[PDB]
């Protein structure tokens, strides 16, 4: 249907919490037709430094997931 | 009557509806004003009431946080240990404000011995001219501290007369009369703020 | 037992380190957004004190009741052990579950926001470390790069008001004694406090103005306009306890207002 | 503008380079060779190596110059310069090395000017 | 536990080459904007100090938390089954993981530490807290630039110009830094800090530079150890007057500082008598 | 692997020719400015030690690591269809990977290396390390200019007066020049840098000069070569109260210096000698 990546972030105290990608600006959570271009987007996230924000335990997890068509 | 200016830097006085976290009025509150004159001099016989209130320099907002504890304190406990507690809060302060009042006061059904009319208002006035109080008066949270110089008239910056918003239905005071000595249980007077031009009256019931 | 109203002003600065960071905006310290001054909320003193007296008595009539578990792991006759029992309970108050009227208790002490005398400035470090966090996707072709953004200001000073009230000692039986240990706490309140976000606090000068009489005799602004700090004119940037001036006035308080200089 | 007598050094030994300068390129009109990659490197620290060295040969280049108003012209403003000077320094602060950088280039936007170093003369 | 707080002043300087990079621009040394001081954030210092045990003991009760390559939240969950973690419940679950690191790797011991990722074993301040160092006057750093006689990769065997290769590697030639250094008696009694590793911490620092060398740094080296005994628990009196006892400062001739010798201390120890004990270390 | 663990003191100079020259600064001398003193980077001393020993060794297990023309992706991927194509599978590959390497390039096993362009293979700090080298006392550049008798190019078809473009070429007339070396041992440890290697690392450092003769360099040599000799893996005393030991000074009599007769030279060796030792190499 439509494929998208789950996010997750882990604090420093076992707390943790979790949202899609595309939530940043007035674009809605961003869809991807094939898990192909999923694959595509995760590897360019992994690609550059990852710049840690105030109380973050270490670099998130994306995993892929297909959302129903909306 | 008596007529008295507040000054400070911040202030806060939190509507009801938002209490979780803070929404400061726009203005100050009637009743905030009847508790402002009861800090300089409380007796158990007088009963103040407050008749006009002017603004003297723009609102001003400013936000902040600050980590707090919810668990009101019991016997049963032996301490708090905060790290299992802590809830962020979030403030609207007010900025820079000066108000100014006029106000009286009548005498309550207790008269007393010494229910004199003007050896009350002697002693305000001694009072207002040296600094005496129980305690410095907030400005609606112990951390602000005000300062109160006794003027006759239009001794400070020119009242802002220009006309302002409109705030609808405002607090007023709460009512102590179902409750016997120390405050039992209190309901909510209300009344309409209903923008003066820039004097806001106290109407009495 | 304490019958005269006190007040007193404190003086205290940070050498290298941040004093107290926004929880809302990063970890930035917190600064006035119109004029570029930065603020220190009381609570953060209170917190101290409380702390520096937990650490230093350590027995009974001392505890704290507030505790943090890193330093160490008919209603009228309880509430009077109670505010017997804890320091800080007696001195700045509490509010009880049920009481008098909803339990408001309230205790002598005061505090205020602790502005600085002048405009600031911040810095903010980039920081790296060793190893990664965890072995989750393990970072181990080379991606353990991450940085920390840790934050600092160069110099300062600051400015505390304090009030005291001496009816309210009378209902907590506040002991001339404690007021003594209270003055001693604030001296040395900050050698007992060093960790690597804060850096070096350090703590300038006290002055405690003392009246005769319960209620007072002079309004404390004046009380308060007679101490005044400037900055030495010839530097354009602060870097130092040496670029300022600080000046006492005691040329008319002698009427019924004692001063002493216990901070220095 | 340009301060007459600001007579703090790197001010002063950047108008004489300058001058040298200028000199060199009237004294060779048919040629583009700069004295300025040269020796701006050695002006800034150690000028006491490096001046008396080009004073040396200051007069052929003077000579070598055709018309002879702008010679004895330069000649006089050469020694108005160098009025202010009692010793070339060996080493420099660096406030010395940026503002005789300063003086070199003021001096040179005052010479290339269309007549003012006439009308200096005339006066003199 | 060890007894008597203590505090103390260090001063070390650099000879050639940056001491500390910011990686927001290039490797420049870290530099105030306004005094044009240079700045050694401490956790440098405090990662020199863990290298230098790493390097000296090879023993338990000595490892480091922090390695150059190690999942931390492995070691965690290691510590986290043994008998003792196990047998309580979670509430004093987390004090007993805490016991037991504290117990095992002595820079938990000595600095502070967070453990809170996996399953969270708590937080410790630790007692030596040790803050900036400053640089007494201010430096400048020679740019300087270098070339290599290869390429990377074979993607180019010759570049659009010659190869570019162009290096840089950045310097500074000469500056006193300073920092100032406490140890905490109250808090030294939870972790259990004692006094024979206070002992390796002074050994530490006081040959802590020789065992530390790389092609950037260049030549370092330590010179002024100053200590400041407590007598009491409580505090004698505050630190500040302590540290101002003893200074330095710039002799009057030189204007561009090449050397120790430029520079001169003075140590105070004129009222000292007080109970607070003056030991001196570094020379 | 050494047992021991060395710091040295190196003297050379320079009679007419430029030792390095800025990559920017046309080409003119390494000064610096505040003082006027010479530098000579350490990376020049480096390369010229490599370049010794591509001319002597010859062979396997002393080849080395940087060329004239070379592709370095190409020098790691050959190293990764060693023996152990994939058995340590990506954990200690790379491992496996500077082991190779350390085995075989003698530039590796002796000064540091970083190999993670391609296949990463790792990184290595290097058991020896040299600082920047400065001068005495101060140099000025003679510079020059020398003309070609034929154009290169026919761009320039004619032939005038401005033509025959002259073309530099700079020159110091003397100078003197300090060299602090250091050796660690912990770090040989992991890389088998062996006694064998430091032998013939003395007679490069000695013998460095005459098998290399430029135009430009003209004449340069070696002064002075002295070795202090710790006693324990422990650093046995700090650098300073080594190195003060080993003054040069201006002699009074000349203002301006031209030859190494001008110099002093003096060793101090008081009582160094109860633990560490002190050997003269360059005489």
């Amino acid at each position: 249907s439509m494929y998208a990546i789950r996010k997750i972030q882990f604090f420093y105290g076992p707390t943790d919490k979790k949202s899609y990608v595309g939530e940043e600006a007035g674009g809605r959570r961003e869809l991807f037709k094939t898990r192909a271009e999923a694959q595509a987007r995760i590897e360019d996230l992994e690609e550059g430094v990852y710049y840690l924000a105030h109380n973050e335990s270490g670099r998130p997890d994306y995993k892929i997931v297909w959302v129903r068509g909306e | 009557r008596f007529i008295l200016e507040i000054s400070g830097d911040l202030a806060c006085f939190t509507r009801s509806e938002l209490k979780v976290e803070r929404v400061s009025y726009p203005v100050i509150t009637p009743a905030a004003a009847r508790n402002i004159l009861m800090a300089i001099l409380w007796k158990p016989a007088i009963r103040w009431k407050v008749l006009k209130i002017e603004i003297l320099k723009p609102i001003q907002w400013t936000n902040i946080r600050r980590n707090e504890v919810g668990t009101k304190m019991s016997e049963r406990s032996g301490s708090l240990y905060i790290e299992d507690n802590r809830q962020q809060r979030a403030s609207m302060l007010l900025k820079d404000v000066a108000y100014r009042i006029h106000a009286d006061f009548d005498m309550t059904s207790e008269a007393g011995e010494s229910d004199n009319y003007v050896k009350f208002a002697e002693m305000f006035k001694r009072r207002a001219k040296k600094g005496q109080y129980f305690h410095q008066p907030y400005l609606g949270c112990r951390e602000f501290p005000c300062d109160f110089r006794l003027l006759e008239k239009a001794e400070d910056g020119l009242p802002l007369e220009d006309i302002t918003q409109d705030f609808g239905f405002m607090l007023y005071d709460m009512d102590f009369s179902k409750s016997d000595p120390r405050d039992s249980n209190n309901a909510e007077p209300m009344f309409y703020q209903c923008k003066a031009v820039n004097g806001v009256i106290t109407v009495p019931p | 037992t304490i019958e005269k109203r006190y007040d007193f002003v404190f003086l205290f600065d940070v050498q290298d380190g941040n004093p107290n960071g926004d929880p809302d905006a990063g970890n930035l310290p917190r600064i006035d957004p119109q004029t570029g001054e930065g603020l220190v909320t009381d609570v953060c003193l209170k917190r101290k004190v409380r702390n520096f007296i937990q650490m230093t008595q350590n027995d009974e009539h001392h505890d704290i009741f507030i505790r943090e578990k890193g330093i160490l792991n008919k209603t009228e006759a309880a509430r009077q052990y109670m505010c017997s029992r804890y320091y800080d309970i007696r001195t700045f108050g509490a509010v009880m579950t049920t009481g008098k009227n909803a339990g408001q208790v309230r205790g002598p002490v005061q505090l205020t926001f602790s502005r600085s005398i002048d405009p600031i400035m911040t810095l903010e470090h980039s920081i790296t470390r060793m190893a990664v966090t965890n072995e989750k996707d393990a970072s181990e072709t080379g991606d353990n790069r991450t940085m920390g953004r840790k934050f600092t200001v160069p110099y300062g000073l600051y400015r505390c008001h304090g009030f005291i009230s001496t009816h309210f000692a009378k209902q907590t039986g506040f002991s001339e004694n404690d007021l003594e240990l209270f003055w001693q706490a604030l001296v040395n309140m900050f050698d007992h406090d060093h960790s690597a976000a804060r850096g070096q606090m350090n703590a300038r000068g006290l002055y405690v103005f003392e009246h005769s009489n319960n209620l007072g005799d002079a309004p404390a602004d004046s009380l308060f306009k007679r101490i005044q700090v400037v900055k030495k004119d010839g530097v354009e940037v602060v870097r130092s306890f040496d670029d300022y001036l600080v000046s006492v006035d005691d040329k008319n308080l002698e009427e019924t207002k004692l001063l002493r200089k216990l901070g220095g | 503008g340009l301060d007459r007598n600001r007579q703090d050094i790197g001010y002063v030994l950047g108008r004489l380079f300058a001058v040298l300068e200028k000199i060199q390129a009237e004294a060779n009109p048919g040629l583009n060779a700069t004295i300025a990659d040269r020796y701006f490197g050695s002006a800034s620290s150690t000028p006491i190596a490096v001046f008396g060295t080009l004073m040396r040969l200051l007069p052929h280049h003077l000579n070598k110059l055709e018309f002879e108003g702008r010679a004895v012209q330069l000649q006089w403003e050469i020694r108005q310069i160098l009025e202010h000077c009692q010793r070339f320094p060996n080493h420099l602060n660096l406030e010395q090395q940026g503002l005789f950088a300063i003086g070199y280039y003021h001096e040179t936007q005052f010479l290339f000017t269309k007549d003012a170093l006439k009308n200096l003369f005339n006066e003199a």
